[PDB]
């Protein structure tokens, strides 16, 4: 992740990220909505950062430092480039909506009034089909990736040494190989939770309550499709 | 510093997300309680043994019977949660969660945790339940369920007041160590 974005999302909430005198100019219901919108973007940033750890640090690191066949690395990190592309584009649209909303003379103070349109685009048409096919694929290869990892770690000293080495920093404590794979599988089931809590505080502008209700239904349809398309593969 | 995995299971409003957040932050979320929990690795020293305890939540997975089991691989302790202000979430413990947790996680210790115990003294909670011909879950009802499902133990806590929270995670660590 990039320093500019890490600072913008370092605070525990929108009410703490913005200047105190800016928060004071808003109604409580707005602060409540903004806190949940801020959480959705903040977790998408961590989600993309997890995928970059899997691609640059774990996946590329193995190719540039070990004599593992590329088929083995593909089994360990299934659909990671494709997942990285989907969520990095989604994060880019979310981060741009926040920047467009900033006040002049400020890099912290903003209010995002429209989110449903962006959430409908992501979870509908070709973009939703690409996520449904990539997540049905990822989640079917999920167990085989854990067993391949456990097998390689408990049989290869060079792999054990590599893993102990790259995961040594404190910032990668909850981000080992198996933890990254589970963080990714669990991501899609977080969206209905976040979108429903944002929706709960978006009844002031009727065009937005409907856009968010539509987005909520689109995500549930996507999850139901990913869930139906799953069938556990084995090594 | 041995590494162990914890998974919390239970119905949607059983308070499992709040419990993990309150344990992993400790300093109470006075300004904003987050909607979701990603994961956390807690450093716990119980009975003079040091453990790295990975914490996972199954919130959002309750309706997806094929996605949910992907949370279970290599789990060492299961926190089976129910809400004390919801007698119906307790009746779903033997019928829904136990046959599933024992299928994917055989021999893995299960600790039955009654969340939201503060709501026993809440007059509004008692009033709402009384309207539905009901009462808040009694301690002996929790112990009887934990006995019937073959649980390793029964514990109660309150994410709101932080009461009982440290003891649940210290005991879960002890259960995860047994082999
Ligand atoms: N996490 C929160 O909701 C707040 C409460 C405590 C703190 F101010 F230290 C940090 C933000």
């Amino acid at each position: 992740s990039m320093e500019m974005d890490e600072k913008d999302f370092a605070a525990d909430s929108w009410s703490l990220a913005v200047d105190s005198s800016f928060l004071q100019q808003h109604k409580k219901e707005v602060m409540k909505q903004q806190d949940v919108i801020y959480e959705l973007i903040q977790t998408e940033l961590h989600h993309v950062r997890t995928l970059k750890i899997m691609t640059r640090l774990f996946r590329t690191g193995m190719l540039e430092e070990l004599h593992l066949e590329p088929g083995v690395v593909q089994g360990l990190f299934p659909c990671v480039d494709e997942l990285s592309d989907i969520h990095t584009r989604f994060l880019s649209q979310l981060l741009e909506r926040r920047r467009q909303a900033l006040c002049p003379g400020s890099t912290r103070n903003f209010v995002i009034h429209r989110l449903g349109d962006l959430l409908i685009s992501q979870f509908s048409g070709p973009s939703a089909e690409q996520m449904c096919k990539t997540y049905s694929e990822f989640c079917s290869r999920h167990s085989k990736a854990l067993k391949l990892y456990k097998e390689l770690y408990a049989r290869d000293k060079r792999f054990q040494q590599f893993i102990r080495k790259v995961t040594r920093p404190a910032v990668l404590k909850r981000h080992g190989v198996q933890e990254c794979i589970l963080l990714v599988t669990q991501r899609i089931t977080k969206y209905p939770l976040l979108i429903s809590r944002i929706l709960q505080h978006s009844h002031g502008i009727e065009e937005e309550r409907q856009d968010l209700t539509t987005a909520l239904g689109l995500v549930k349809e996507l999850l139901s499709n990913v869930d139906e398309g799953i069938y556990q593969l084995e090594k | 510093a041995i590494r162990k995995k914890l998974v919390i299971v239970g119905d949607g409003a059983c308070g499992k997300t709040c419990l993990l957040i309150v344990f992993s932050k400790d300093q109470f979320p006075e300004v904003y309680v987050p909607t979701v929990f990603e994961n956390y690795v807690a450093d716990i020293e119980v009975d003079g043994k040091q453990v790295e305890l990975a914490l996972w939540d199954t919130a959002g997975q309750e309706d997806y019977d094929r996605l949910r089991p992907l949370s279970y691989p290599d789990t060492d302790v299961i926190l089976m949660c129910f809400s004390i202000d919801s007698p119906d979430s307790l009746e779903n413990i033997p019928e829904k969660w136990t046959p599933e947790v024992k299928h994917f996680c055989p021999n893995v210790p299960i600790i039955l945790v009654g969340n939201k115990k503060d709501l026993r003294n809440d007059e509004h909670t008692r009033r709402e339940l009384a309207k539905m011909k009901q009462e808040p879950v009694k301690p002996e009802e929790g112990r009887d369920m934990a006995n019937r499902i073959g649980a390793f133990g029964y514990m109660e806590c309150s994410a709101k007041t932080k009461d009982g929270v440290r003891e649940v995670f210290e005991m879960a660590t002890r259960a995860a160590l047994q082999a």
